[PDB]
C-alpha cells in the first residue's frame, strides 16, 4: 500500500534525471512525472506521452535551450511549440504528427521564430498601397 | 407551405379581435384602430392627452387585467410631426393575453406620466426623456439616466452621429478627463445596401 | 395654440429663471470648495453668468422653462457632490484650442468649408 | 419658427458652419430598380477626410 | 454512408437529491 | 507633410521633434503640446522604460515614438536626429551627476546636437539656457549656459536661444524646494532676501511658446528670453510661498558662504540633494530685466501670474487644516513694480 | 565580486521580488471577467504564481482591466489608476478595452482603454481564452524581468 | 406543474425534537458538512500545469487570423471584399486592384485586432476560402500598434501555420 | 446622515453599481442605484447593421446564458420571416438554452455564495463550468460567446464526439450538487444570513413587472414555459418550483430546484434528437453548404446575397417575451422590412428587479442589501445597454 | 489514489466517488472520428420545388 | 532577393517604399519592417502549364469544396493560355 506509493516516488526519482538531472527538471518543469514515452523533440522539446494521469494533463512537454538561437531555459514559454505538435498538446489530434507529417509546402516557415514583441525584431503596421494624387512636378529650367 | 411556414392561429386572433371591438365599445375617446395581426398581436391607438385615464382602467378589471407595464418602448420618427410614438406593450396575467397600445407626441407636448398609476416607469422615464426629450408630467426627479453628467445630447433622437460630438479623454497638464470633438480614425464606413426592385407587392405604398 | 409646459407668456418664465441664477449664484463657492476648483471664485460667476448669455436667442416659454428645467437638473447633479471636477471643467475646454473667428486665417488653416 | 437649436445637443459650430441638403435620391444608371427615388431623404454635405497617417485609413 | 449524432442508447440519471443521515 | 484636420489629437501636421530631455519636468509638457496638436513626436530616453510610460496616453497610436541612445555615443545622436525636422533640446540637472561631469551637459553634447542637427538639415535646431546666463562667478550651471549659448550659436548658427526665467508648475524644482522647507523647520536665507529678486516664468507658457516659436518662420538665430509677468523680491516671495502653504514661517539671516557649506554637506549623498551650493548661488542671482528682446506675446501667449497658479501646485503641502481651503484669502504678494 | 556587478545581482533581488508575486485587482466590467474567474478556477489556477485577487486601489499593484469602458465609468477607471502606489502596472484585456472593441463606433465606449490609462500590455480577444489571458501574465512578469532600474541608477 | 419549496413541517415527537436541539447545541451537521470538505484533500487537484501543458482545444477553434495560398502557391484570396461587408465590428479594410497578370488581388488587406469581435464570421463567408480563423491565440503585444495588423503579417501568420491549419480544415469541412 | 457612493470597485458591486446611500449610523436611509456606468448603447448599433450581423448583440448582454439569448432573437426573427426551422434545430436550442441555463444558475449560486464568503463553492463548480466551456468551444471554437443559435436555427450540425461524452459529464454531476446539498442547503449560518430578507408583496410585483423565480419566491406562479412552450418545452417533461416565504432561502432553493430540472431536461432531449437539416430549407434565408455553393449557380447567388445584403424581413414593429431564467427578456423590433432595423429596444428582466431594489433597501441594514443583489440573479451587462 | 485513502474519503464523504468519478481519466471520447455525412434535406427532390409553396 | 530599396529596406510586394524625403521611415529605426519572403507573383508563372487535347475545361483548384467555385475554362485561343479566373494557373489544348 504506502510501500508501493513510496515506491512511485523512488521509482520516479530514478525513472528520469538520475540523480543530479532530476533537481533540474523539476526546478524546471515543477511537475515530477516520469518521462514516460518520449515526443519528436525538433528543437530538444520533449513530448512525453501517459495516459494514466486524468484528462488535460495527459500530454506535456520540457522545451529546452536556446530556441530560435536566442533566449534560454529561466525564459520558457508559449509559442516555443512548433504548429504540428501545437495542434499535438491541444489534443485536437488524438495521433501525434510522427505517424501523421503534415504537407510541409514550400513556403511555410521552418525554424518557427515564436512570439517576439520585444527586441529589435518587431513587427511594424505601416501605410500600404502607394500615394494618390502625384504632386505636380516643378520646372527645372531657370525662367 | 408548412415546414419552413409557420402555421397560422385564426381561434386567438378570433378571440383578441372580438375583445378588440369590445374595447373599442368601452372608450371610444381616445381608443381608435383595432389592429389584430396573424401574430396573434393586438394593438391599439391612445390620444396622448388621454394617457392616464386609459391606463388606469387598463390595470383594472373588465375582462382584462392588464397588470405589469411590461414596457413603454419608443421610436422616433422625424418625417411625421408627431414624431414621437410612445408604445405601451401589456400582459393581462389572468387572461394571458398581450397587446400593443401606443401614442404620440411633440417635443413640447407634456405627455402624462404613468409614475402615479405604473411606477415601474420611474426610469422608462428619465431614459425616454434623455435619449430624447420626451418631458413628462410630473415625476419625482427628470435626471437623466445612462448619459453621463454635464452630457448634452439625446442619443435616439435618429439625429446627429453615431460617434455624437462628444468624444473624451485623460489629459495632461490639466491632470484631467476632458470631453473633446470627436475625429474618428476610419469613420463607420457605412454601407447602402438598400435594395430597388421591391420584393413584396403584397405591402407597398401606392404612388398616388 | 398647443398646450405649454408650465409658464405661459415670459414672465411666468422669467419669474423662473432669475430663481435658477441665484440658485447658481449662491452655489458657487459651495461647488469652489466642494471640488476644490482652482479658479478665482468670481471667474466661477463669470461662467454663471455666461451660460445664461448662451440661450438669449429664445423666446418660447416652453423653451425657456424646459430650458430651466434642464438647468435644474444639471444643478441638483451639482449640489449632491455628483460629478467630479472633470465634469465642472467640462464647461470651460481648456484643454480645446483658441477659435479664430477671422475669415483670414480660417484660410490659413485648412479646406474647411 | 420653433426654433429647438438650443433643445438640441448641437454643437452651435456644425449648426453655422454648413447648410444640409434636402433631396430626393436618385435611379441607379448601373440598375434598372426605380424602387429609390421613391421616399424623401436629406443628407449633410460632405468634409475632407485627411488619410491617417498610420495604416492609410480615413481620418 | 449517411449518419450524424442521435442518441446511441443513454442509461437513467437521477436529477433526485439524497442526503444520508447515514 | 504639411497639417491636415482640425488641430487636435488625431489631425496631422508635419512636425518632426525629437525632444531631448523628454524625461525631464520641461519634457513631458512641451510633448504634450507637441502631441496635442495631432504632430508626432520622437522621444528619445535613457533612464528606463518605465520612467516614461506615463507620456503613453499623450500621443495617438502612431504619433508617439521612443528611442533610447547613450549620449556618450555619437552616432546614436545622428540617429536620432535623422528625420527630424525641429529638433528641440532640454538636457540638464542643477546638482550636477557624479558619473556625468557638469560641463559636458551644456558643452560637448548641445555642439555634437548642433553639429549632427546642420547635417541633419534640420529645419529648427532649438536651445533652451537661461535668463541668468551672462558669466557670473556664483552658479558655474549658470556660468556653463552662457559657454553652451555660444558653442551651439555656433555650431548650428541659425540656432533658437530660449533663456526662460524660474519656471514654475507642478513638479518643478523651484518652487517645490521652497515648499519643501517646512519639513526643514527653520528658514536661512543669504542676508534674507531684500537685495535680490527674481521674476519667475510659468511653465505651460513656456511650453506653448516653444510649440509656436517651431511654429514661426520668423525665429532663427533670435535669442529669446522667457520672463514672467511679475518682478517679485525674494523674500516677499518666500512669505508668499508660505502664505499658501500655511505652514509656520520662521525666517533668518545667514551667510552666504555659511549657508554654503551647508550645501556642501547636503551635496555628499549620491542622492540627490534638495540643497546644493549652485542652487544656492542661482537663487541669490537677481533676474535681469530686459526690454529689448522679443516679446512673449510675439508668440502670442500671454503671460499667467504665479498668484492664478499657485495653489494647485503647492495644496498638497499645505496640513489638512488647510488643504481644503479657498484660494482668494492669501492676498498676493508684493510687487517691486 | 566587483563593483557594479553586485548591483546587478542586487537589482535580479527586487525584479525577482515583484515578478514573482502580483496582486491583481478586481474590477471587471463585462463578460471578460468570466473567464478572469476562470484563469482562478482550479483547472488553470492563477494562485500558483504567487499572484492572487486582492481588493481596493492600494494592495493591488498590477490592475487588470476587463470588458466594456463607457463614457460614464472612465473617469472612475483613471482615478483608480492614480490611487495605486508604484509600481504599478496595468493590462488591458478584451477586445473592448483595447478600443472600443465591438462597440468602437458608438457614444457609449470610451474607444482605447490607453486613452485614459497607459497600458502596459495588450491582450487582445472577445474575450480572450483564459489561458491566453494567463501567457499576456506571463508576459508581463517577464517584461518586469528584463527591466532593471537599479542598473540605470548606478549608471545615472 | 408547480412545485412548492420548503413548506414541510417538521415532526414533535421527542425524539426528532431532541436530536433537533442536539443540533442546535452540538453542532453535529456542520461536522457532518465540515466533514465533507475533508474529502476534498484527498482527491487530485485539477490543475493543468501550464504551459508544459495545455487545455484542450475542439479542431474548429477560432483564434488569430492568416491569408493563405493556394497548393500552388497563389494566394486564395481575390478580394471578393464580402467579408469587409460582413465583419460585424468592421475590422477589415481592403483595396482589390488588378494584377500586373492582370488578376484580382488585394493590395493592402489589413485588420485591427483591437475591433476583431472574433465571431469567425470571415471564416465562413470567404468564397475562396482565403481568410483563416487560426489555431492560434497567445500573441499579446507590449504595444497596440502591433495589433493593426497588415495584409503582410497575416501573410506572414498564414505561412508559420498554414500545416495546421490546412490540417483542421481537412478535419473540419464536411460540416460547413 | 453620512453621504456615500459605493461601486463600480467593491466585488460586492460587480463593477457596475454607484448605489449612493446617505447612511445613517449603519442602517440606510438614501440609497439610489445609479446605472448608466455600463450603458453600451447597443440600440442605435442594431439599427445600422443587417439583421445577421444583429446576433452577436445578445451573446454581449447575457454574459453568462448564451444560447438562450440568439434563440430570442431567431424566435422573434422567424416570427416575422413566418419561418418555422427543422425540428433537431429546436431539440438543439432547447438542449443547449438548458446548458446555459445551467451555466447561468451556478454563476449566480457561487457568486451569492461569494458575497456570503462561502468561497468554496466556486471553486468546486467552476472546475464544472470549464467543463461547459469545453462543449461550447467543441461546437462553436469559441469557449463563449459562441454564436451557435441563429435566425435560420443553427450554424452547423452537432460533432459526433459529444452525444456520449456530455452523458458522462450529467453522469457525476447530481452528486456535485448533492456535495452543496450538504453545505448552504442545510448549513446554519447560511440561513440566517438570508431568511426574511427582502420580503416582497405579490402585488409589488406585479406592478413592477417581476418574472421568472423572483416570481416564483414570493408565490406568484407566473411562468413563460408552461404558459407558452414555445418550442419544444411542450414535449418536454419537467416542473416548476415555487417559493412561499419570498425568502431569499425560498429562491434559493428553487434556483437548485431548476438545475434539477435541466437535470430532467436536457436527459430527454439526449433521449430525442431527429436526424435533419438544423437549417431552413430556403436560400433565400439560410446559406448553402460549402459544396454545394462551390458548383451550383443559385445557392452561390443567395450565399453572396445573404453575406452582402441578407433577407429582407417584410415590414413591422413588434414585441416579444423570453423565457430567461432571469425573468421575462425584452426583444422590441422595429423593422422597415429593410435588412437594417429602424430600431431595437431590449428589455431587460433585470431592469424591473433594479428597479424594485430601492423599495427593499430602505430599513434595512447594509449587509441585507448585499444580499439583495444576489437574490435578483442580476448581470448589470444586459440591464444598462 | 490509494484505497485506504479512498475509503476514508468516501467515509467523511457519505457517498461513494468513485462510483462517480469526479476528475475525468480514461473514457472520455476520441477526437478523431469519421465523417458526418450530414442529413441531405427535405427539399433538395428534383421532381418539384416552386418556390410558391415553401415560401 | 526581393528588390532593395535605395534606403536599403526591402520593398513591399505591392511595392511603394517610403521616399528618402519621408520622415515616417523614422517608425523602422530601432525595428524590423516585415515583407513576405514568398510572392506569389513568382509562383504563378513558375507551375507547368497544363494541356488537354480536348476543349472546355473545370478547374476547381484543387480539393472539392476545398477551393475556388467550380469553373469553366474556354480554350478557344491556341495563341494564349487558359489562366483561371481563380488560381491564376494557365491551361492549354496541345493537340
Ligand atoms: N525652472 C527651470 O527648471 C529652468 C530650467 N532651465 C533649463 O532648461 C532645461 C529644462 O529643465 P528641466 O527639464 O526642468 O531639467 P530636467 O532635469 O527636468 O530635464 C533634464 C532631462 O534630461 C536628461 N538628461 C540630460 N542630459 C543627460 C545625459 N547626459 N544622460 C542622461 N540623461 C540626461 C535628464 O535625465 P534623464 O532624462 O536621464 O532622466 C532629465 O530627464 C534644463 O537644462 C535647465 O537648465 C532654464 C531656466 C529655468
Ligand atoms: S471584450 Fe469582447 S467579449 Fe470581453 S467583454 Fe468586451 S466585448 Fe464582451
Ligand atoms: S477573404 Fe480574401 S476574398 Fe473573401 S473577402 Fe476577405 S479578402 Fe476578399
Ligand atoms: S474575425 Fe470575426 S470579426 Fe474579425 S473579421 Fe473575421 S469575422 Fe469579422
Amino acid at each position: 500500500e504506502l510501500v508501493q506509493v513510496l515506491k512511485r516516488g523512488l521509482q520516479q526519482i530514478t525513472g528520469h534525471g538520475g540523480l543530479r538531472g532530476y533537481l533540474r527538471v523539476f526546478f524546471r518543469t515543477n511537475d515530477a512525472k516520469v518521462g514516460t514515452l518520449v515526443g519528436e523533440d525538433k528543437y530538444g522539446n520533449k513530448y512525453y506521452e501517459d495516459n494514466k494521469q486524468f484528462f488535460g494533463r495527459h500530454r506535456w512537454v520540457v522545451y529546452t535551450t536556446e530556441m530560435n538561437g536566442k533566449n534560454t531555459f529561466w525564459d520558457v514559454d508559449g509559442s516555443m511549440v512548433p504548429p504540428e505538435w501545437h495542434r499535438w498538446l491541444h489534443s485536437m489530434t488524438d495521433d501525434p504528427p510522427t505517424t501523421k507529417p503534415l504537407t510541409a509546402r514550400k513556403f511555410i516557415w521552418t525554424n518557427h521564430k515564436f512570439n517576439v514583441t520585444g527586441t529589435p525584431e518587431q513587427y511594424v503596421p505601416y501605410s500600404t498601397t502607394r500615394k494618390k494624387i502625384q504632386e505636380w512636378i516643378p520646372p527645372s529650367t531657370p525662367y | 407551405t408548412r415546414p419552413t411556414v409557420r402555421p397560422r392561429n385564426d381561434v386567438a386572433h378570433k378571440q383578441l379581435s372580438a375583445f378588440g371591438e369590445y374595447v373599442a365599445e368601452i372608450l371610444p375617446k381616445y381608443v381608435q384602430q383595432v389592429q389584430v395581426s396573424c401574430f396573434n398581436e393586438l394593438e391599439v391607438c391612445i390620444h396622448p392627452d388621454g394617457v392616464i385615464p386609459v391606463l388606469t382602467f387598463l390595470r383594472d378589471h373588465t375582462n382584462a387585467q392588464f397588470k405589469s407595464l411590461v414596457d413603454l418602448t419608443a421610436v422616433d420618427v422625424p418625417t411625421r410631426q408627431n414624431r414621437f410614438e410612445i408604445v405601451y406593450n401589456l400582459l393581462s396575467l389572468r387572461f394571458n393575453s398581450r397587446i400593443r397600445v401606443k401614442t404620440y407626441t411633440d417635443e413640447l407636448t407634456p405627455i402624462e406620466s404613468a409614475v402615479s398609476v405604473f411606477k415601474a416607469a420611474n426610469w422608462y422615464e428619465r431614459e425616454i426623456w434623455d435619449m430624447f426629450g420626451v418631458f413628462f408630467a410630473n415625476h419625482p426627479d427628470l435626471r437623466r439616466i445612462l448619459t453621463d453628467y454635464g452630457f448634452e445630447g439625446h442619443p435616439f433622437r435618429k439625429d446627429f452621429p453615431l460617434s455624437g460630438y462628444v468624444e473624451l479623454r485623460y489629459d495632461d497638464e490639466v491632470k484631467r478627463v476632458v470631453a473633446e470633438p470627436v475625429e474618428l480614425a476610419q469613420e463607420f464606413r457605412k454601407f447602402d445596401l438598400n435594395s430597388p426592385w421591391e420584393a413584396f407587392p403584397v405591402y407597398r405604398q401606392p404612388p398616388e | 395654440f398647443v398646450k405649454p409646459i408650465f409658464s405661459r407668456d415670459m414672465n411666468e418664465a422669467k419669474r423662473r429663471v432669475r430663481e435658477l441664477y441665484r440658485a447658481w449664484y449662491r452655489e458657487v463657492p459651495n461647488t469652489v470648495h466642494q471640488f476644490q476648483l482652482d479658479i478665482t471664485v468670481k471667474m466661477g460667476r463669470d461662467k454663471v453668468r455666461e451660460m445664461f448669455m448662451k440661450n438669449a436667442h429664445v423666446t418660447d416659454p416652453r423653451v425657456v422653462d424646459l430650458l430651466v428645467i434642464k438647468g435644474k437638473i444639471e444643478l441638483e447633479e451639482t449640489i449632491k457632490v455628483w460629478k467630479q471636477r472633470t465634469h465642472v471643467m467640462r464647461f470651460f475646454h481648456e484643454t480645446e484650442a483658441p477659435r479664430p473667428k477671422d475669415f483670414l486665417s480660417k484660410f490659413y488653416v485648412g479646406h474647411d468649408p | 419658427k420653433l426654433d429647438i437649436t438650443t433643445l438640441t445637443g448641437v454643437p452651435e459650430e456644425h449648426i453655422k458652419t454648413r447648410k444640409v441638403r434636402i433631396f430626393v435620391p436618385a435611379r441607379n444608371n448601373m440598375q434598372s430598380g426605380v424602387n429609390n427615388t421613391k421616399k424623401w431623404k436629406m443628407e449633410f454635405d460632405t468634409r475632407e477626410r485627411w488619410e491617417n497617417p498610420l495604416m492609410g485609413w480615413a481620418s | 454512408k449517411q449518419d450524424m449524432p442521435p442518441p446511441g442508447g443513454y442509461g437513467p440519471i437521477d436529477y433526485k437529491r439524497n442526503l444520508p443521515r447515514r | 507633410l504639411m497639417p491636415h484636420g482640425k488641430g487636435g489629437r488625431s489631425s496631422v501636421s508635419g512636425i518632426v521633434a525629437t525632444v531631448f530631455g523628454a524625461t525631464g519636468f520641461l519634457g513631458r509638457y512641451v510633448v504634450n503640446h507637441l502631441g496635442r496638436m495631432g504632430s508626432q513626436v520622437i522621444i528619445p530616453y535613457r533612464c528606463d522604460k518605465y520612467d516614461i510610460m506615463h507620456l503613453r496616453p499623450m500621443g495617438d497610436l502612431g504619433q508617439l515614438l521612443f528611442l533610447e541612445w547613450d549620449a556618450r555615443d555619437k552616432d546614436s545622436i545622428r540617429r536620432v536626429v535623422q528625420h527630424s525636422n525641429v529638433v528641440i533640446n532640454l538636457i540638464g540637472r542643477d546638482w550636477e551627476t557624479k558619473n556625468f561631469d557638469f560641463e559636458d551637459v551644456f558643452v560637448k553634447i548641445p555642439q555634437a546636437i548642433a553639429q549632427l542637427s546642420k547635417e541633419a538639415g534640420v529645419e529648427k535646431f532649438i536651445h533652451v539656457s537661461h535668463l541668468n546666463a551672462n558669466i557670473k562667478s556664483s552658479s558655474r550651471y549658470l556660468r556653463n549656459k552662457a559657454v553652451g549659448e555660444k558653442v551651439v550659436r555656433d555650431a548650428f548658427p541659425e540656432a533658437i536661444i530660449v533663456k526662460p526665467s524660474d519656471i514654475f508648475g507642478r513638479e518643478d524644482r523651484f518652487l517645490n524646494s521652497f515648499a519643501s522647507m517646512h519639513r526643514f523647520g527653520p528658514i536661512p536665507l543669504g542676508s534674507l532676501g531684500w537685495k535680490t529678486v527674481k521674476q519667475p516664468v510659468y511653465v505651460v507658457d513656456v511650453s506653448k511658446g516653444i510649440v509656436n516659436a517651431v511654429k514661426d518662420p520668423d525665429a532663427n538665430g533670435k535669442s529669446f528670453a522667457f520672463v514672467g509677468p511679475s518682478r517679485y523680491l525674494l523674500f516677499h516671495l518666500v512669505k508668499y510661498i508660505f502664505a499658501v502653504a500655511h505652514r509656520l514661517f520662521l525666517p533668518f539671516p545667514l551667510p552666504l558662504f555659511a549657508y554654503r557649506w551647508v550645501a556642501r554637506v547636503f551635496e555628499i549623498s549620491p542622492f540627490e540633494p534638495w540643497i546644493t551650493r549652485d542652487k544656492v548661488e542661482r537663487m541669490h542671482i537677481t533676474d535681469m530685466k530686459l526690454p529689448h528682446l522679443p516679446g512673449l506675446e510675439d508668440l502670442g501667449i500671454q503671460a499667467t501670474p504665479l498668484e492664478l497658479k499657485a495653489i494647485e501646485v503647492l495644496r498638497r503641502h499645505r496640513t489638512y487644516r488647510w488643504l481644503s481651503a479657498e484660494i482668494e484669502d492669501v492676498k498676493p504678494a508684493k510687487t517691486v513694480n | 565580486s566587483r563593483g557594479e556587478y553586485v548591483v546587478a545581482k542586487l537589482d535580479d533581488l527586487v525584479n525577482w521580488a515583484r515578478r514573482s508575486s502580483l496582486w491583481p485587482m478586481t474590477f471587471g466590467l463585462a463578460c471578460c471577467a468570466v473567464e478572469m474567474m476562470h484563469m482562478a478556477a482550479p483547472r488553470y489556477d492563477m494562485d500558483r504564481f504567487g499572484v492572487v485577487f486582492r481588493a481596493s486601489p492600494r494592495q493591488s499593484d498590477v490592475m487588470i482591466v476587463a470588458g466594456t469602458l463607457t463614457n460614464k465609468m472612465a473617469p472612475a477607471l483613471r482615478k483608480v489608476y492614480d490611487q495605486m502606489p508604484e509600481p504599478r502596472y496595468v493590462v488591458s484585456m478584451g477586445s473592448c478595452a483595447n478600443g472600443g472593441g465591438y462597440y468602437h463606433y458608438s457614444y457609449s465606449v470610451v474607444r482605447g482603454c490607453d486613452r485614459i490609462v497607459p497600458v502596459d500590455i495588450y491582450i487582445p480577444g472577445c474575450p480572450p481564452t483564459a489561458e491566453a489571458l494567463l501567457y499576456g501574465i506571463l508576459q508581463l512578469q517577464r517584461k518586469i524581468k528584463r527591466e532593471r532600474r537599479l542598473q540605470i541608477w548606478y549608471r545615472r | 406543474t408547480y412545485k412548492y419549496v420548503n413548506m414541510q413541517d417538521p415532526e414533535m415527537d421527542m425524539k426528532s425534537v431532541t436530536d433537533r436541539a442536539a443540533r442546535t447545541l452540538l453542532w453535529t451537521e456542520l461536522f457532518r458538512g465540515l466533514g465533507m470538505t475533508l474529502s476534498y484533500l484527498f482527491r487530485e487537484p485539477a490543475t493543468i500545469n501550464y504551459p508544459f501543458e495545455k487545455g484542450p482545444l475542439s479542431p474548429r477553434f477560432r483564434g488569430e487570423h492568416a491569408l493563405r495560398r493556394y497548393p500552388s502557391g497563389e494566394e486564395r484570396c481575390i478580394a471578393c471584399k464580402l467579408c469587409e461587408a460582413i465583419c460585424p465590428a468592421q475590422a477589415i479594410t481592403i483595396e482589390a486592384e488588378p494584377r500586373a497578370d492582370g488578376s484580382r488581388r488585394t493590395t493592402r488587406y489589413d485588420i485591427d485586432m483591437t475591433k476583431c469581435i472574433y465571431c469567425g464570421f470571415c471564416q465562413e463567408a470567404c468564397p475562396v476560402d482565403a481568410i483563416v480563423e487560426g489555431p492560434n491565440f497567445e500573441f499579446s503585444t507590449e504595444t497596440h500598434e502591433e495589433l493593426l495588423y497588415n495584409k503582410e503579417k497575416l501573410l506572414n501568420n498564414g505561412d508559420k501555420w498554414e500545416a495546421e491549419i490546412a490540417a483542421n480544415i481537412q478535419a473540419d469541412y464536411l460540416y460547413r | 446622515n453620512i453621504t456615500l457612493n459605493f461601486g463600480p470597485q467593491h466585488p460586492a458591486a460587480h463593477g457596475v453599481l454607484r448605489l449612493v446611500m446617505e447612511l445613517s449610523g449603519e442602517m440606510v436611509r438614501k440609497c439610489d442605484p445609479h446605472i448608466g456606468l455600463l450603458h453600451r448603447g447597443t440600440e442605435k448599433l442594431i439599427e445600422y447593421k443587417t439583421y445577421l450581423q444583429a446576433l452577436p448583440y445578445f451573446d454581449r448582454l447575457d454574459y453568462v446564458s448564451m444560447m438562450c439569448n440568439e434563440q430570442a432573437y431567431s424566435l422573434a426573427v422567424e416570427k416575422l420571416l413566418n419561418i418555422r426551422p427543422p425540428p433537431r434545430a429546436q431539440w438543439i436550442r432547447v438542449l443547449f438554452g438548458e446548458i446555459t441555463r445551467l451555466l447561468n444558475h451556478i454563476m449566480a449560486v457561487t457568486t451569492h455564495a461569494l458575497d456570503l464568503g462561502a468561497m468554496t463553492p466556486f471553486f468546486w463548480l467552476f472546475e464544472e463550468r470549464e467543463k461547459m466551456f469545453e462543449f461550447y468551444e467543441r461546437v462553436s471554437g469559441a469557449r463563449m460567446h459562441a454564436a451557435y443559435i441563429r435566425p435560420g436555427g443553427v450554424h452547423q450540425d452537432l460533432p459526433l464526439g459529444l452525444m456520449d461524452d456530455i452523458y458522462q459529464f450529467s453522469k457525476n454531476f447530481s452528486l456535485r450538487l448533492d456535495e452543496l446539498e450538504e453545505l448552504l442547503t442545510n448549513n446554519r449560518i447560511w440561513r440566517n444570513r438570508t431568511i426574511d430578507i427582502g420580503v416582497v408583496t405579490a402585488e409589488e410585483a406585479l406592478n413592477y413587472g417581476f418574472s421568472g423565480v423572483m416570481l416564483r419566491g414570493s408565490g406568484i406562479q407566473w411562468d413563460l414555459r408552461k404558459t407558452q412552450p414555445y418550442d419544444v418545452y411542450d414535449q418536454v417533461e419537467f416542473d416548476v418550483p415555487v417559493g412561499s416565504r419570498g425568502d431569499c432561502y425560498d429562491r434559493y432553493l428553487c434556483r437548485v430546484e431548476e438545475m434539477r430540472q435541466s437535470l430532467r431536461i436536457i436527459a430527454q432531449c439526449l433521449n430525442k434528437m431527429p436526424p435533419g437539416e438544423i437549417k431552413v430549407d430556403d436560400a433565400k434565408v439560410s446559406p448553402p453548404k460549402r459544396a454545394e455553393m462551390k458548383t451550383s449557380m443559385e445557392s452561390l447567388i443567395h450565399h453572396f446575397k445573404l453575406y452582402t445584403e441578407g433577407y429582407q424581413v417584410p415590414p413591422g414593429a413588434t414585441y416579444t417575451a423570453i423565457e430567461a431564467p432571469k425573468g421575462e427578456f425584452g426583444v422590441y423590433l422595429v423593422s422597415d422590412g429593410s435588412s437594417r432595423p429602424y430600431r431595437c429596444k431590449i428589455k431587460a428582466p433585470g431592469f424591473a428587479h433594479l428597479a424594485g431594489l430601492d423599495k427593499m433597501s430602505k430599513g434595512h441594514m447594509l449587509a441585507d442589501v448585499v444580499a439583495i443583489i444576489g437574490t435578483q440573479d442580476i448581470v448589470f451587462g444586459e440591464v444598462d445597454r | 489514489a490509494t484505497r485506504l485513502i479512498q475509503r476514508l474519503r468516501n467515509w467523511a464523504s457519505g457517498h461513494d466517488l468513485q462510483g462517480k468519478l469526479q476528475l475525468r481519466y480514461q473514457e472520455i471520447s476520441k477526437r478523431t472520428q469519421p465523417p458526418p455525412k450530414l442529413p441531405v434535406g427535405p427539399s433538395h427532390k428534383l421532381s418539384n420545388n416552386y418556390y410558391c409553396t415553401r415560401d | 532577393g526581393v528588390r532593395v530599396s535605395p534606403t536599403g529596406e526591402k520593398v513591399t510586394h505591392t511595392g511603394q517604399v517610403y521616399d528618402d524625403k519621408d520622415y515616417r521611415r523614422i517608425r523602422f529605426v530601432g525595428r524590423q519592417k516585415e515583407v513576405n519572403e514568398n510572392f506569389a507573383i513568382d509562383l504563378i508563372a513558375e507551375q507547368p502549364v497544363s494541356e488537354v487535347e480536348t476543349r472546355v475545361i473545370a478547374c476547381d483548384g484543387g480539393g472539392g469544396a476545398l477551393g475556388h467555385p467550380k469553373v469553366y475554362i474556354n480554350l478557344d485561343k491556341e495563341t494564349k493560355t487558359g489562366t483561371c479566373g481563380y488560381c491564376g494557373l494557365q491551361f492549354r489544348q496541345h493537340h
